[PDB]
């Protein structure tokens, strides 16, 4: 939103800058007025040609007479137009040359000098204006908006002036040849351009914004991959495929039909485009039949008509650019026109000398910006003497921070004042104080370079002497010197990871090496292990004795020895004085101190759809056949122009004028027929396969195990986006594209083979003009990529350099030496601005070079259309056809290169989506085989079983594993921690085969039994059960799968699960919608309802799973009441953490590291002593401790 | 994609 | 002719 | 669009 002045923009441009636009907006505006020149003699060529066209056809008496005025007057007058052409050719050279490499030089010398003023500024502001800004946000800001003001700024200026020159020199000469035909070309105006744009916004219809119609589909597979163990337990994989499959089902249909809709409309805008092309053009032969135009006039102003038309909306895009680039340039100025209260870029106030350091905190209240809030220093007087060294302690609010805070003058207070020696802190020069005085913090940083580089940025005239004497001062000496490299050795994020004490006593070296006269220590000991604390410690002692000195810190070992320890409360001053005094005085101190004592070859993709036999060839065929109606377009208004130039005697051009505008309507008509249809039936095909690309990807996702579904490299959200991008990208690379493609080579093939059968060596000339000027095309975007990618790279290690220094800012602030950075910064810019210079230099002859090789092109294309040719027998009709046709293919080809990175793309999605149906699971639950006993009664024999889960195959979770549990008896597992209880319930399931031992239920090994059969069997219910969105009847029903489940029996599962309260009390009871789609409820009715679930199964091994876990009060009363009624009649395996309510069980089994350590009944268990009687101790502790 | 520009 | 704009 | 760069 908030904008510019278009003056304060360009402040960074004078002298040479205005200059270089001046003489760059002048050349963009002559080689703007170039082109229209170009067709304004393309119509006296054809005058030329016509006065001839007519008098060689009106003899029809003698010949050899017609071979020396004719070829005279086409002498003269072709050389002249040549001669013209080539002239037109050198000036367009030279203006476009001229145009971006001015432009570009301006865009370079300015955003410069925008980059350093910018970043000047940034490392200027205060601190408080820090505070309360993203400085993340503020790094990316700087590196992107001077991009984007370096767009609005370059050559983007010239482009739109140059458009705007072709747009006024095309209407002045549209008009002043003629007035009618403009006005009639304006008269069908405003339809032509909406049609053309409405095709363009058509076919960007690829980009994602497909979500709208997939987001239905989308959300099953979503509720159903983030459920996925839920259904693979309850194996209801068949019906969510089904569901899936019904999505698609719709989905594909409203394509077909938003297919239908969109050729429709696409073929209609194409007719419009045709008649109106048409119309014009037959209003023109009617205006020259009445002999008021000549018929080269028309064609001058209709071309010029048209280019000046055309010109507007190929300016408009950068008039967005310069716009974007004033809102970019708005909040980067505004950090440059800021001026601070602090400065500290400022020479001004007193410079003392022979400081003596007496330092007082007079009333000082303050707070920081978080303002009114809260107000953390309610008032203050304090006094350090010169020489001495005060303590600071407090409990809380970290005031005791502050006055560091304040003393560097980094805030200046709200009322009151901090005085250093006599003088009020704020006459002395900022930067003097930051000099002279020191500071530690608790958490040391280390920019990245050399040790004696970060010891230099203390003071930056300094010799390894002084760097050796500080360091060895601070008895980093040794530590150091062992390290490699000696001094040279590297820190920081990236790099030489070292101890903090380590780093501390190099941020006390450095502080050291500023041999200040004020020294602040703030926690520098705290946040530090013990033994290297003292280590630092010696050198903190060491770094007074020179120095007054304010410490702050949580160590009561280091306050001892201060001459002055004070205390505040509610940022109020209160105890001060020496040790024994405050210990005397029994106040908040005492208390205090007592309280802390890619691309490969994909066709079986293609082999997919070649499900299709059909819908490809009518496609191709009817994609040929407009690819063979695309030039009889060029072929007509050859022989319009042809006849009318051939004509001869007037009387009969009149009526063929008429049949051929009538024809020329009449491959329109045809046009829309045969673009539907292509588009139609691409269409079609491609909505087919994404239904059974997406089902075959979907399906086998749900073949694998739950091994691949717990990888970190696959996740719900990762596999539907997997699921949709693949499947949308093939359908574009088998779509439209092809069509198209088929349809252009077609296009040049028939243009081709027309030109080349009428004109002889006319097209051999031009097909080796035509692919170098294509290829020079080509050739010019990758230098440009090559030299963007280049900057990129150049600009990343000074914008590396930025962040350094931005994101750690509030220490170099500390350390001044901000115009350190400014240089680093300056010197990190001077290499980009001295390959900015080149990038002009390139830009503009590469540009120059295209442009001026399209005009000489055009030159020598009439130079031996006529002269050589038009001598010979060959003739003009012919011409004007093979340059139409030729260059008509040629930018049909053009769409090829374009439509170049949409295979790449199809193919790197192509490679994924074959891979991922292709992959085979450990364990498939498709398989029929599997033995399927017929043998009810269940056991579960668990037997010396090791299990490493695939994610993580470090610690173990079972080792060894051991257990039995008849029939009709339930299992009480007990445990320590961890899944080793749920592994059991999980193993039994088979979501795993263990790495060694094994597993039997009726005596058989499961490894060897049917998947789906085993878990057919088995109850399971976990801790917060996930339900689906439909009926709860349908979420009680899923229970069983492969037949539908009775009313009266999900009622008896539901009165057994005690849920009946809940469904006969809703309005639309069982019918009722749960799963936050349509309705809410608690935890306690969604367990219920998983209990039903699990017993509508009818199981004969119930599994539950920590099902109390999430639940409070009566709830789990009623739900433990439900679940023990649900038990007792059959084997199951209880792991719940309530262990009163296990006291009833057959077995209970204490496991330990994977092996079970105890296990027997409840009073065998209490009987004994051990890890049981202390887990029912322990928690029944609890209740008892709660009254 | 005939002339003026599609 | 061609379809730029001659 | 079906195997070499289209």
């Amino acid at each position: 939103k908030p904008a510019v002045s278009v003056l304060t923009m360009f402040r960074y441009a004078g002298w040479l800058d205005r200059l270089y636009m001046l003489v760059g907006t002048l050349a963009a505006i002559i080689h703007g007025v170039a082109l229209p020149l170009m067709m304004l003699i393309f119509g006296d060529m054809t005058d030329s040609f016509a006065s001839v066209g007519q008098v060689s056809k009106q003899s029809t008496q003698m010949s050899e007479a017609d071979k020396r005025a004719m070829f005279a007057k086409l002498e003269e007058e072709m050389t002249t137009y040549a001669y013209y052409y080539t002239g037109i050719g050198a000036g367009v050279l030279i203006v476009a040359y001229i145009q971006v490499s001015f432009w570009c030089l301006a865009a370079g010398r300015q955003i410069h000098k925008i980059r350093q003023k910018f970043f000047h500024a940034i490392m200027n502001q205060e601190i408080g204006w820090f505070d309360v800004h993203d400085v993340g946000e503020l790094n990316t800001r700087l590196t992107d908006d001077v991009s984007k003001i370096n767009e609005g700024i370059g050559d983007k200026i010239g482009m739109f002036f140059q458009a705007m020159a072709t747009f006024f020199g095309g209407f002045i000469i549209g008009f002043t040849r003629g007035w009618k035909l403009t006005l009639v070309i304006l008269a069908i105006s405003p339809v032509l351009g909406l049609s053309a744009g409405i095709w363009a916004k058509i076919l960007s219809s690829f980009t994602d914004k497909e979500l709208h119609a997939y987001a239905k589909a989308g959300a099953v597979a979503e509720e159903v991959l983030a459920a996925i163990r839920t259904v693979i337990a309850f194996g209801g994989q068949k019906k969510e495929l089904e569901r899936y499959n019904n999505n698609l089902e719709e989905a594909k249909r409203l394509g077909i039909k938003k297919a239908i809709t969109a050729n429709i409309s696409m073929g209609a805008a194409f007719l419009l485009i045709y008649a109106s092309y048409a119309l014009a053009f037959w209003y023109g032969t009617s205006l020259v039949i009445s002999k008021e135009y000549s018929i080269g006039q028309v064609l001058t102003v209709f071309f010029s008509v048209l280019i000046g038309a055309f010109s507007v909306g190929q300016a408009s895009p950068n008039i967005e650019a310069f716009a974007n680039a004033r809102g970019a340039a708005y909040e980067v100025f505004k950090i440059i026109d800021n001026k601070p209260s602090i400065d500290s870029f400022s020479k001004s106030g007193h410079k003392p000398d022979n400081i003596q350091g007496n330092l007082e905190f007079k009333n000082i209240h303050f707070s920081y910006p978080s303002r009114k809030e809260v107000q953390i220093l309610k008032g203050l007087n304090l006094k350090v003497k010169s020489g001495q060294t005060v303590a600071l302690v407090g409990n809380s609010g970290c005031g005791k921070s502050t006055t560091v805070q304040l003393m560097q003058r980094l805030y200046d207070p709200l009322d009151g004042m901090v005085s250093i020696d006599g003088q009020d802190i704020r006459t002395i020069n900022v930067r003097y104080l930051r000099e002279i005085i020191g500071v530690v913090s608790q958490e040391p940083v280390l920019f990245a370079t050399t040790i004696a580089e970060n010891i230099r940025y203390g003071r930056e005239d300094v010799t390894m002497d002084e760097i050796e004497k500080a360091v060895k001062e601070a008895n980093a000496y040794d530590f150091i010197m062992k390290l490699p490299h000696q001094f040279d050795t590297l820190v920081g994020e990236r790099g030489a990871q070292l101890s903090g004490g380590q780093k501390q006593r190099i941020a006390i070296a450095r502080a050291l090496v500023r041999n200040p006269k004020i020294l602040l220590l703030d926690e520098a000991t705290s946040a530090l292990d013990t033994e290297s604390e003292a280590v630092v410690q010696a050198a903190l002692d060491k770094a007074r004795e020179g120095r007054t000195t304010i410490v702050i810190a949580h160590r009561l070992s280091t306050v001892r020895n201060a001459d002055v320890i004070a205390g505040f409360d509610g940022g109020v001053i209160v105890e001060q004085g020496n040790h024994d005094e405050l210990m005397r005085e029994k106040g908040i101190y005492f208390k205090l101190v007592m309280t802390q004592t890619p691309p490969a070859s994909f066709w079986r993709i293609l082999k997919l759809n070649s499900t299709e036999w059909p819908y490809f060839v009518v496609g191709i065929f009817c994609a040929i056949i407009n690819g063979g109606l695309q030039p009889a377009f060029s072929v007509i208004f050859s022989k319009v122009v042809g006849v009318f130039t051939n004509g001869g005697p007037p009387e009969t051009q009149r009526q063929n004028s008429n049949l051929f505008s009538l024809l020329f309507l009449i491959l329109g008509i045809i046009s829309f027929i045969t673009f539907f249809l292509q588009g139609f039936t691409f269409g079609k095909a491609g909505e087919i396969l994404t239904k059974r690309l997406r089902y075959m990807v979907f399906k086998s996702m749900l073949r694998q195990d739950v091994s691949w579904f717990d990888d970190p490299k696959n996740t719900t959200g990762a596999l539907t986006t997997r699921l949709a991008n693949d499947a949308a990208q093939v359908k574009g690379a088998t779509g439209s594209r092809l069509a198209v493609i088929f349809q252009n080579i077609a296009n040049l093939g028939t243009g081709i083979i027309i030109s080349l059968i009428y004109g002889w060596q006319l097209t051999l000339l031009l097909l080796a003009i035509v692919p170098i000027i294509a290829i020079a095309g080509v050739v010019e975007m990758k230098m440009l990529s090559g030299q963007a990618l280049k900057d990129k790279k150049e600009l990343e290690g000074s914008g590396k350099i930025a962040t350094e220094a931005i994101e750690n800012f509030r220490t170099v602030v500390s350390l001044t030496r901000e115009q350190k950075f400014e240089t680093m910064y300056a010197q990190s810019l001077q290499i980009p601005y001295r390959n900015a210079m080149k990038k002009a230099h390139v830009f503009g002859i590469t540009f120059s070079f295209t442009q001026a090789m399209m005009y000489f092109s055009y030159a020598a294309c009439f130079r031996f259309g006529a002269y050589l040719v038009t001598q010979q027998l060959m003739t003009f009709e012919n011409v004007l056809l093979v340059f139409s046709a030729i260059v008509f293919g040629a930018m049909a080809v053009g769409q090829v290169s374009s439509f170049a990175p949409d295979y790449a793309k199809a193919t790197v999605s192509a490679s994924h989506i074959i891979r991922i149906i292709e992959k085979t699971p450990e364990i498939d639950s498709y398989s029929t085989q599997g033995l399927k006993p017929n043998m009810l009664e269940g056991n579960v024999q668990f037997s010396g079983v090791v299990f490493n889960y695939p994610t993580r195959p470090s610690i173990p979770v079972l080792q060894g594993l051991s257990l039995e549990v008849k029939k009709g008896q339930t299992l009480a597992l007990v445990g320590s921690s961890g899944c080793g209880k749920s592994t059991v319930v999980q193993l039994l399931e088979r979501f795993y085969d263990p790495m060694a031992g094994s597993v039997f239920l009726d005596g058989k090994e499961i490894k060897q039994l049917n998947v789906q059969w085993l878990r057919a069997q088995l109850g399971i219910v976990s801790q917060e059960p996930i339900l689906f969105d439909c009926s709860i009847a349908e979420n009680i029903a899923y229970g069983d799968n492969s037949r539908v489940v009775s009313y009266e029996e999900i009622v008896r599962a539901a009165k057994e699960a005690n849920i009946h309260q809940f469904i006969d009390s809703l309005p639309d009871k069982y019918n009722t919608r749960v799963g936050d789609k349509g309705t809410q409820l608690s935890g306690g009715q969604k367990q219920r309802i998983a209990i039903a679930r699990a017993l509508v199964r009818q199981p004969h091994i119930l599994l539950l799973d920590e099902a109390t876990s999430a639940l409070d009060t009566e709830s789990e009363k009623v739900v433990q009441e439900a679940l023990d009624k649900a038990r007792e009649g059959r084997t199951c395996i209880v792991i719940a953490h309530r262990l009163s309510t296990i006291q009833n069980a057959d077995l209970i089994v204490v496991i330990q590291n994977g092996k079970v350590k105890e296990h027997g009944t409840h009073q065998q268990l209490l009987a004994q002593k051990g890890i049981y009687f202390s887990m029912v101790s322990v928690q029944a502790g609890a209740k008892r401790s709660l009254e | 994609x005939v002339x003026v520009x599609v």
